[PDB]
């Protein structure tokens, strides 16, 4: 069934598992005409498919020139997604395939069981959890392989650094939620807290900064004050 | 005009023999049914007065047999058996229309009622879908599931209608994925109309003999067919013209006659809000759609 707030330490067992957010396959700009009409321009986007046990992220660059000539681009987009994991699954060997992917939307849902039809022993479940992953084009070096693709490109990434040395998986990901959340509630602030120090630099083979454990700490509470903070900013409370 | 003749009634019952009911009381001295019209199929069923639960009954053609209803005390039900002497059936069945112990067909001359809910229903399909081979006629009840649902026990007494499932390798091609999905035309024309149903008269057929099992019985397996098969057709771009006119029809009728009471069950709202009002063929049902507004549209 649905993953939730009660079957939440399912994601950090030992049957591989994916997340499938789509939230950024289609991205466009809306601009006037010189007529005065309204038309959107489409940019690069990404399907963002990561294993939260691992970190492992298998962020496929969706190519503007994929929706040149094509109609109805938003249901497009959930088929596309559908169709390039698909082919990731099929690409993997047999031990190293899923036995379940969790879709962020639940549009997704059809578009991936169709598309998955040859994998019936592969479940796709939705969730109940409002997770962050939209966010992930607020990590630069992300967005940068993003705008930067003349062409459909697969790139591999560990979403955890090097995390995994010292934390759990639970942790890792409790971290990556809280980074994410802060990064799509004020994108601002969430960097200046992750730059602040120049001294504290990410590693050419990293996303994010390597703190140190206290340091960690620090940037954690630093990011639930933001959280708390818009959340009053926006409420007023 | 044709005669199912019954041994006796010695249990309370309501007879229905196909949209018409009756009530005969304990022993009363009810000897069967006259007047029926030949060249249809007809359906007689039983709902026994001390229990409402299962409703059961017989798909049948005259031209196929001398048939007749008796009582059985062990089992507990009317069953329908075949007379092979044909004298002896004649001598019985003059001999209760003699005596006026049979109840008259009361089919009034300007309805087609009947006609054009089984236009397209064959005996001979009907016994493909329930397999008892021994028997020329067809035993169906409320409580026999079909084949997709023992999928989801006893196969000797399902309902083998042709399974429908929108999301299966059958129904999408590889590499056709949103293609066929969003459009079942494929599906509807080269998989089920060409290889498996042959023709639309078929594929008609087993689409009406769900919705009269449904309705006559309560026989969710069967509603589920129904529905399925017009989901099949509303959700495909392209239909044959004959088709979708023939369907429009067929579906006026259903609509037409069935129970007002039933509606709430019988009815699945997606799918007829869907078909009605969402699918490419939203526009081309236009009897159905002006019946189901005027007499359903809470249901809308
Ligand atoms: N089984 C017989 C009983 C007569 O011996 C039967 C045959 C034909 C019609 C009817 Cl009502 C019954
Ligand atoms: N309900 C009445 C007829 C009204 O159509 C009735 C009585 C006796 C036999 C049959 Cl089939 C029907």
């Amino acid at each position: 069934g649905a993953m939730n707030s009660s079957n939440y330490a399912e994601l950090f067992n030992n049957d591989i598992k994916l997340f499938v957010d789509d939230t950024n396959v289609y991205r466009v700009t809306v601009h006037k005409t010189f007529e005065g009409n309204v038309a959107t321009k489409a940019i690069n986007g990404c399907i963002f498919t990561l294993n939260p046990k691992t970190g492992h992220l298998f962020l496929k660059i969706i190519h503007t020139s994929v929706w040149a000539g094509q109609k109805r681009l938003s249901q497009l987009a959930k088929w596309k997604t559908a169709e390039e994991v698909s082919a990731l699954v099929r690409s993997l060997p047999k031990e190293e395939q899923p036995k379940q992917i969790i879709v962020t939307r639940k549009a997704m849902l059809d578009p991936l069981e169709v598309h998955m039809l040859d994998f019936p022993n592969i479940a796709i479940r939705p969730t109940e959890l409002r997770l962050p992953f939209s966010a992930a084009m607020s990590i630069d070096k992300l967005s940068d392989v993003v705008m930067k693709a003349t062409e459909p490109q697969m790139v591999l990434f560990n979403i955890y650094d090097d995390w995994l040395d010292r934390i759990s998986s639970y942790t890792a990901f409790s971290r990556l939620t809280l980074l994410l959340r802060a990064l799509k509630t004020n994108e601002e602030s969430a960097k200046m807290i992750l730059l602040s120090d120049p001294t504290i630099t990410i590693k050419s083979y990293h996303l994010w900064p390597s703190f140190t454990d206290e340091q960690w700490i620090t940037i954690e509470s630093q990011m639930r004050d933001l959280i708390l903070t818009e959340y009053g900013r926006k409420y007023n409370v | 005009m044709n005669t199912v003749p019954f041994t006796s009634a010695p249990i309370e019952v309501t007879i229905g023999i196909d949209q018409y009911s009756f009530n005969v009381k304990e022993n009363q001295p009810f000897h069967g049914i006259k007047d029926i019209p030949i060249g249809h199929v007809h359906v007689i069923h039983f709902q026994h007065a001390d229990n409402s639960s299962m409703r059961y009954g017989y798909w049948f053609d005259c031209r196929m047999g001398n048939f007749y209803i008796q009582y059985d005390p062990k089992d507990g039900l009317y069953k329908m058996m075949e007379e092979r002497d044909g004298a002896k059936f004649e001598n019985i069945v003059h001999n209760f229309k003699e005596r006026q112990m049979m109840v008259s067909y009361p089919k009034i001359d300007e309805d087609d009622t009947w006609y054009n809910l089984t236009e397209f229903v064959q005996m001979d399909k009907i016994r493909k879908i329930v397999r008892k081979d021994e028997n020329q006629f067809s035993y169906v009840d409320s409580s026999m599931t079909t084949v997709q649902e023992n999928e989801l026990s006893d196969p000797a007494h399902s309902l083998n209608y042709t399974v429908i499932n929108f999301k299966s390798r059958e129904a999408i091609r590889p590499g056709h994925e949103m293609e066929d999905f969003l459009d079942k035309s494929y599906y509807l024309n080269t998989v089920m109309l060409q290889g498996i149903f042959k023709n639309s008269s078929n594929y008609f057929g087993e689409l009406q003999f769900a919705f009269l099992n449904a309705m006559f019985f309560g026989n969710y397996g069967s509603s589920l067919q129904w529905h399925a098969m017009i989901e099949l057709i509303c959700s495909s771009a392209t239909v044959p013209k004959h088709m979708l006119d023939k369907l429009d029809e067929i579906l006026y009728y259903q609509i037409k006659t069935l129970p007002e009471q039933y509606s709430d069950i019988l009815l699945n709202e997606r799918v007829w809000n869907i078909c009605l009002y969402s699918s490419f063929q939203k526009n081309s049902l236009h009897n159905t759609e002006k019946i189901m507004e005027n007499k359903y549209p809470e249901l809308l």
